[PDB]
């Protein structure tokens, strides 16, 4: 049935994958053990766990996600933790050298060695579902993991499996923070093999994390463990009605099939409301209004970009807990009158009423409250293409002098490789362009 | 491979297509035959009022 | 003996279908396990034609459930009363439809259709004589709109003398539920128009207006709308289930109420919406009802019926009044509001009482009639098909799919002469 | 940049020409 | 009835049937004295155990098997065991000289020494059997004890008794390991016997199962008695339904009538599985197909081969424990769709189907886990033929300039027999290469 696989290559990868496993866990009250040891109080877990765990002939849980990486560090890391009983080892690869922030070794002399291995098990995995939809890819564009492999890697899936989905979810360099040096060496290579080899890609930075969790949630030293938590939220959002159900059921396929206008332009934007801490849930009154108008605000957005520069085509609307459709009616009459939010003009209306009985739950050391109701948007604009212009414009610049080229021209790499990506990102710009402008 | 598995799918839904004429044209046949036993009922009659 | 086969399509389609098994199965006095509850006379002679006789006396339903996605048996299977239908007529694909007109209907519309077929085949057969097919979907998705269609020509193309009559949901620019809703819609309406017999409009947002102004709920939701809709087909269907002094069936209206085949759209309505804290003040009579069944404040459409002129009307009423107030009603209607219907054909309305009134309430009368208000919809849908088929946005999945766009030219086309056909016979002069 | 800011100029005539747009939906309302 | 009597030669031969003999006493509860002083608690034992055992007057009994070899050290290491109560002393014949890797002493001055004897004991042994069906005769290519005594005694053996099928079972010597020099030299002289002389031959190597165990029970210090324990688990499975019943019986005629399609080629390639550990067979769902899947992959084969370079002939598909026919037919409509495997245009099919009731059992101290149900498999390939062309090639390099050829000059034995070895070889491989061409 509606079962998918999930991929996590580099450590940012294996780290959203073990938050998104540990929030399915103590959401569907599956412990550590993989077994069901509460057999005096019983709080939950009748459900339909079949999409992402399996049921063994012992009433065991088997875990359906690729855990792979280079470097044995991070394997090493998940494996002495508490949930290393869960999993099994022949999931997590380990490996001898890695890429750390390169495309040339981890695309060609480091990535070409261990491919029969991830192949047979994820042939291996597939043989054991029975219904396939999409597959959830997680890897990061500054990581040289998961850019090389993972490129590596979709481009055999794309061509084993062209009847699949082939989702991607990975972490877009901010232009004002930064963490190395040589992400656009990377990121420019990976955003063509994401755009002429997938047919959807969801980007995301820190910065924006940074900027919603100190107004919001009010910290003032943050840590990688809430940027985890807020992803797997949002994914746990993304695919609530797989796992459950509800009055208009909101599956992988019916969204996608929509969230893509053009082959070209399939990048959509992403935004998790509400982002609380947990004296924020208390004295503030929650409704589906004010959400939805707060969901199109540009300080709530994962990416920074200004709304108002561009105008919205296709928009793909969901929602989590206790929802009245009178209330989703009354949010959409409100905001297709709404003369601040732009729109091209051939596309009147467009969205979609994902109604989740389940109301999200929570975790205990965690800062997110009891919310009766979620909420998630997955809008399309051109007013987010300003970030590929300045990654093309920081190219051009760190490619004048080719500055750090000679280790890739040693590794072994084409060098109108280069100029085909910038050529190639110019085209996608002009036609973003182009589709941005109206009659 | 991969175009040329597109090739094929094109092929399948060309077929398809032609199967969906062939209903069309099928019920257009059934309206026309109605309408012929509508004629000789009608020629019945006509018999019997002579 | 004449019997009526139901047919079932979507999610929406699915879900309004088990809340009209579970209305009439209240009314009639059916328990939940499958025997039979019911303390009427009428309920059991003519029951048979929803049911079928069984060993015991335990009734069984007549409706084949079609879906492409397994969530929606799990969901309507749970239910007070989802174990009493039959499993093997639920038939199922593995996968969804993603909203998918062109796609549903090809590749999901060619493997699964042969069940289908047979398992409706062989309902046919196990009858001796029929009427029609009932079949209740809606627009709005790639499993009602695009299978509803071809199994109605599938069933048009065995059987051509039975009724094909359908309650499709149209869609709206405000309420909205896909992106390419426009497109399926025009898909749709090409088959609607060519091989259906009728078609009942039927929308959400009316209904929604309707029950916060005049109903006046706290939290309405789809159950409320299901609700309304299962009343609305069961007044439909009550001149063939409860036959009364002058009883109607489903041929005599669609030959009566359809002027034209090319126009076989109607505007269903129920006459008493009232609040909570109204039920127990107020009058029943004759005046009132047609005042609630003559007004656009009751109707449950998204658009203003006095933009045009009255085609065909038909009052079918459930109760016990009277014969002269009805007419004497659609007299002075007539004699008054002569600037609302066609004055080239007098007498537009026709007159149908059941004597036999329903469960739980006394006075019931519901309104079919085809009046000219569908026509801002259908130029508001061609507009919005034309404005994306211009730069040809959202058409690389439908092409992609296989099938190519000469076939949205050829429907934009039927659209248009559709379109002139209805303004061009709106303004019906006498003479030149 | 010279082509950015023409690219720029042409974003706003497009936006003199969405404010057009939206004088004549004032007028429409 | 089904009794048949086992015939160990040389080291490899004793130890292998010492680990099937307490396999075989574990799994049927036989205590180590020979009698049955569980007079307290009993745990089975109530079978039929007259295939392999006899049953005395006085409730004993005595294991039927053949205990030859050379030199006298192995005999001795036996003979001090834990088991010497009970087998008998006059079943392990020893010897004053050896041959240790020499076939021309063991088949001429070593071999006709001891022959009336061994044959007196054979005959006595098959005297007090009733029904005998074949032989298990265990030996090894690169022992000379295995191989020149094997083949002069299988050559009377042959002509004693045509009716009585001849199996055989040995070491074939790794190309990339090795254990000596002049194992090329024995095989060369063993093969001509083994195929001009027997009905089957079973070939494995040591190779494939250090592979096979450092992969899949991941030791680092592997050692002889699970290779033992590997090899004994296969002989208990294939004859599984002489000891025991089941749905449908597949005694060893059964098979080997199949199993041999023509004089020539009768190698087949067997795969034992699953080869697992323990912490291997606890958090694994194990059904039928995924394993039968498995056994087709050239990972888990005993032959360090690819199918993939030729195709399929005959198959012979066996299984033990609590298997499911349907489970076998969604197995076999899934294989023989599978565009993977190759096969001749000439088979559509070709199998059969052993249901044995009893599950496979395990043992306190070994590496196998409680695994349900298991899985054998029996096929024939032409792509096992590039194990003969790299002996054949070794052959001829090392035979060029007669190396370590005086020795055998100076013992007596033509020197036109490697010529005859030799072309015979090339005969069998075109046979094989005619028979692997389709039409």
């Amino acid at each position: 049935m509606r079962e998918c696989i999930s991929i996590h290559v580099g450590q940012a990868g294996v780290q959203i994958g073990n938050a998104c496993w540990e929030l399915y866990c103590l959401e569907h009250g599956i412990q550590p053990d993989g077994q069901m040891p509460s057999d005096k109080t019983i709080g939950g877990g009748d459900d339909s766990f079949n999409t992402f765990f399996s049921e063994t002939g012992a009433g065991k849980h088997v875990p359906r996600a690729v855990f792979v990486d280079l470097e044995p560090t991070v394997v090493d890391e998940v494996r002495t933790g508490t949930y290393r009983q869960l999993f099994h080892p022949e999931q997590l690869i380990t490996g001898k050298e890695d890429a750390a922030n390169n495309y040339a070794r981890g695309h060609y002399t480091i990535g070409k060695e261990i491919v029969d291995l991830v192949l047979d098990r994820i042939r291996k995995l597939a043989d054991l579902c029975t219904g396939l939809q999409g597959f959830l890819i997680f890897h990061s564009f500054g990581g040289g993991t998961g850019s090389g492999f993972a490129s590596l890697l979709m481009e055999r899936l794309s061509v084993d499996y062209g009847k699949k989905s082939k989702l991607e979810f990975a972490i877009y360099p901010a232009p004002q923070v930064s963490t190395a040096v040589v992400e656009p060496y990377n990121s420019i290579l990976t955003t063509h093999t994401t755009l002429e080899h997938s047919d959807c890609a969801f980007m995301v930075d820190n910065e924006a994390i940074y900027d919603i969790c100190r107004r919001n949630l009010d910290i003032e030293r943050p840590t990688y463990t809430n940027l985890n938590r807020l992803i797997g939220q949002i994914v746990s959002s993304i695919t609530a009605s797989l796992r459950f159900d509800g009055a208009l059921n909101v599956d992988l396929t019916e969204f996608q099939t929509n969230l893509v206008p053009y082959p070209r332009i399939h990048f959509p934007l992403a935004t998790y409301a509400p982002v609380i801490s947990a004296e924020k849930a208390y004295h503030e009154q929650l409704s589906v209004a004010e959400i939805t108008n707060a969901c199109f605000e540009p300080a709530n957005q994962m990416v920074k970009c200004d709304p108002r520069h561009g105008k919205y085509m296709a928009c793909c609307m969901l929602y989590r807990g206790d929802v009245v459709p009178k209330d989703v009616n009354a949010a959409i009459a409100t905001i297709k009158t709404k003369r601040t939010i732009q729109f091209v003009d051939w596309c009147p209306t467009g969205f979609k009423v994902g109604i989740n009985y389940q109301p999200p739950t929570v975790v205990p050391g965690g800062d997110l409250a009891k919310v009766q109701r979620a909420v998630c948007m997955l809008s399309n604009t051109t007013a987010i293409a300003e970030a590929w212009a300045r990654l093309d414009h920081k190219f051009d610049l760190m490619y004048a002098k080719r500055a750090f080229v000679h280790w890739y021209v040693g590794e072994g790499m084409e060098e109108g490789e280069f100029s085909e990506a910038r050529e190639d990102l110019a085209a996608l710009e002009k036609d973003y362009e182009e589709v941005g402008v109206d009659s | 491979r991969r175009l040329q598995e597109e090739k094929a799918m094109k092929e399948l839904v060309e077929q398809v297509t032609e199967a969906q004429k062939n209903v069309k044209i099928v019920q257009t046949k059934l309206v026309k035959g109605r309408q012929q036993i509508v004629q000789e009922v009608i020629e019945e009659s006509r018999e019997l009022l002579q | 003996m004449r019997e009526i086969v139901h047919l079932q399509a979507g999610q929406c389609g699915n879900q309004i279908g088990a809340k009209f098994w579970e209305v009439i199965s209240d009314e009639h006095g059916i328990d939940p396990t499958g025997t039979y509850h019911g303390d009427s006379d009428l309920q059991l002679e003519r029951i048979n034609v929803y049911y079928n006789e069984a060993t015991g006396g335990k009734y069984v339903p007549r409706a084949v459930l079609v879906d492409l996605e397994p969530g929606t048996m799990d969901s309507v299977r749970s239910g007070p009363f989802g174990q009493i239908f039959r499993p093997d007529n639920f038939v199922f694909g593995q996968s969804g439809a993603g909203n998918n007109w062109a796609k549903g209907h090809y590749t999901e519309g060619a493997e699964l259709v042969d069940s289908v077929l047979d398992v409706v085949r062989k309902e046919a057969e196990s009858c001796d004589c029929l009427q029609g097919f009932q079949l209740t979907h809606s627009l709005g998705g790639g499993t009602g709109s695009g299978m509803g269609t071809l199994l109605i020509s599938k069933i048009r193309e065995e059987y051509p003398d039975r009724i094909m009559n359908t309650f499709s949901v149209v869609p709206s620019p405000k309420v909205s539920d896909t992106v390419v809703e426009p497109y399926n819609a025009t898909l749709s309406v090409h088959q609607l128009v060519e091989n259906t017999d009728e078609t009942y409009c039927i929308d959400n947002e009316a209904l929604y207006d309707i029950c916060f102004r005049t109903l006046k709920l706290t939290t309405p939701t789809y159950g409320d709308l299901n609700h309304l809709v299962s009343a609305t087909m069961s007044g439909v269907t009550t001149c063939l289930r409860f036959p009364g002094q002058l009883n109607a069936d489903l041929r005599k209206l669609a030959v009566n109420m359809v002027p034209f085949p090319r126009l076989h759209f109607f505007m269903p309505g129920f006459a008493p919406l009232t609040s909570r804290g109204s039920q127990q003040y107020r009058a029943l009579t004759v005046p009132e009802l047609t005042q609630q069944m003559f007004d656009a404040k009751n109707m449950m459409a998204a658009c203003d019926p006095r933009h045009g002129r009255y085609l065909t009307v038909a009052a079918v009423f459930r109760g016990r009044m009277s014969m002269k107030e009805v007419d004497e009603q659609m007299l002075n209607v007539q004699n008054k509001n002569s600037s609302y219907f066609v004055e080239w054909i007098p007498n537009n309305v026709k007159t149908a009482v059941c004597d036999i009134p329903p469960r739980g309430l006394k006075m019931s009368a519901t309104f079919i009639g085809n009046s000219t208000a569908i026509q801002e919809l259908f130029k508001r849908i061609s507009e919005q098909f034309t404005a994306m088929f211009r730069r040809k946005a959202f058409l690389h999945w439908y092409t992609g799919e296989g099938m190519d766009e000469m076939e949205f030219t050829e429907a934009e086309s039927n659209m248009n002469d559709l379109v002139s056909e209805y303004q061009q016979y709106q303004d019906a002069t006498a003479e030149e | 940049r010279a082509q950015e800011e023409m690219q720029h100029w042409l974003e706003l005539d497009q936006s003199r020409e969405r404010r057009l747009r939206a004088r004549q939906e004032a007028n429409r309302t």
